[PDB]
């Protein structure tokens, strides 16, 4: 089960690249 | 006979009694911290978390 | 460097917990007199 | 006589258009009004909102 | 007609509902009416 | 052992997943949030230029 | 005592409408919050889950 928690594994991690920056952008100007 | 009418107009209107917490002001409280911010205090911070 | 790295944590966490019975004080309540007050708008909304 | 229009011209008319309607603030003293809520007014206004 | 009646008449009877409350909120135009 | 990874991985995917569309969401719902009560300055100042 | 019966056309569109078409849309203003997408859902999304939200 390890292969199959493996490749699930880098789209749980590659998620948080795509969840940053994004967020770095919409939160700061839903201030305005 | 507009004594029913114009009371219960207002009053079917004000039985938003939850709604008015964020309304607070001018319905502006609302537009500044119902969804403005509370939406936001989470997202505020769900970057650096 | 372990130690250090808990120490922002560890400085917290002296007073963190204690500030729960610290609300009810003055420590809190000059803005905290919400809770206090329950919820110090009008107590919500009965009638305001 | 003459004094009083003196005094009610800038001063009997516009006094209720803040009065009743969120203007005076209804005692701006009452803080969480003009703070939390009423502050609306002093969001924006950088020179008098701080 | 009935905007002025709030000088006195609709003044006795609900407009000093409110003044449990206003303090000088309404005194202000109650000091105009009295 | 990646699947006790994958727990330290779901939470460092789904923690972040519900909070994309709140973003999203807000950057399509809060941009006229606040000028849902502006319209209302119009029919507040029309009488102010009058009893002056 | 003349604005009593006056009164039957007061209430057609002026203290009747006025009153009621502005208080709820005043009081509707909300639902343009999180709710606003839900357009069906603002008359019955006030009392109950906007103090849920």
């Amino acid at each position: 089960d390890r292969e199959a928690a493996l490749q699930e594994r880098e789209l749980a991690a590659k998620e948080v690249e795509r969840l940053r920056n994004i967020v770095r952008r919409q939160r700061k100007d839903l201030k305005a | 006979e507009s004594l029913p009418s114009n009371v219960v107009s207002s009053a079917q209107v004000l039985a938003n009694v939850a709604n008015l917490l964020n309304i607070r002001d001018t319905e502006l409280s609302s537009f500044l911290v119902a969804m403005g911010d509370i939406s936001l205090r989470k997202t505020g911070v769900e970057e650096k978390r | 460097q372990g130690a250090a790295q808990n120490l922002p944590a560890d400085v917290n966490q002296l007073i963190d917990q204690l500030e729960r019975h610290c609300l009810a004080p003055d420590g809190s309540l000059v803005t905290k007199s919400v809770y206090s007050d329950l919820q110090l708008a009008r107590e919500e909304m009965s009638r305001e | 006589k003459e004094v009083s229009a003196f005094f009610q011209s800038p001063d009997n008319s516009l006094y209720m258009l803040p009065a009743t309607p969120q203007g005076l603030a209804r005692d701006p003293s009452a803080i969480p009004s003009i703070c939390r809520i009423s502050a609306a007014l002093q969001y924006p206004a950088g020179l008098e909102g701080s | 007609t009935l905007e002025h009646r709030l000088v006195v008449a609709e003044a006795a009877q609900k407009l000093r509902l409110p003044l449990i409350s206003d303090g000088g909120e309404i005194h202000e135009e109650e000091i105009e009416k009295w | 052992e990646v699947r006790d990874a994958t727990l330290a991985h779901k939470a460092e995917a789904l923690e972040l997943q519900r909070q994309l569309r709140r973003l999203q969401t807000q950057y399509d719902l809060l941009t006229g949030q606040s000028s849902a009560l502006i319209q209302g300055r119009r029919a507040r100042v029309a009488a102010t230029s009058a009893v002056s | 005592s003349m604005d009593m019966a006056d009164y039957q056309m007061f209430l057609a569109r002026e203290i009747e409408g006025r009153l009621k078409e502005k208080c709820d849309k005043l009081a509707d203003a909300i639902v343009d919050d999180t709710d606003s997408s839900t357009g069906n859902r603002n008359s019955s999304a006030r009392l109950p889950e906007r103090v849920k939200f």
